[PDB]
């Protein structure tokens, strides 16, 4: 639940947006800084897309994306990635399909999504993936392996 | 035949996994010391 994990949604759809070309307001060592937490992620976000980036393509359009049935499609998409477990890949995947619905919803002139989203995943984080992020040695055990 | 947020869920799981076993492969690799 701690704040981490909004700061976390908030930097890495902040960093994704930049690299379309957009600037959003962002408002609405067993021991490490969240900044390098961050940097894992943002690391980690890059090469998965770079990678895999024909998974996101018009995921706007697949998904029928409309202010209306936004959450709905984003929840059903996360509920059934994190069905049968939870593990490091999987979050990445998260926060990449988090920053890409974004991004696609900016450029369709759905901008009023990115808050929206930001908010849906800091909550799925907190409530959902928290228990498990914890028991697995929390962010800073996410650097130890991804940094 | 899968409705959008399936099919789009279980690729984000396939690859994600996939990545996952690729940092686990490199620590696993490298951690004589």
């Amino acid at each position: 639940m701690s704040q981490s994990n909004r700061e976390l949604v908030v930097d890495f759809l902040s960093y994704k947006l930049s690299q379309k070309g957009y600037s959003w307001s962002q408002f609405s060592r067993e021991v490490i800084p969240m900044a390098a937490v961050k940097q894992a992620l943002r690391e980690a976000g890059d090469e998965f897309e770079l990678r895999y980036r024909r998974a996101f393509s018009d995921l706007t359009s697949q998904l029928h994306i409309t202010p209306g049935t936004a959450y709905q499609s984003f929840e059903q998409v996360v509920n059934e990635l994190f069905r049968d477990g939870v593990n490091w890949g999987r979050i990445v995947a998260f926060f990449s399909f988090g920053g890409a619905l974004c991004v696609e919803s900016v450029d369709k002139e759905m901008q009023v999504l990115v808050s929206r989203i930001a908010s849906w995943m800091a909550t799925y984080l907190n409530d959902h993936l928290e228990p498990w992020i914890q028991e697995n040695g929390g962010w800073d055990t996410f650097v130890d392996l991804y940094g | 035949d899968l409705r959008p947020e399936i099919r789009i869920a279980q690729e984000l799981r396939r690859i994600g996994d996939e990545f996952n076993e690729t940092y686990t492969r490199r620590v696993f690799a490298n951690d004589y010391r």
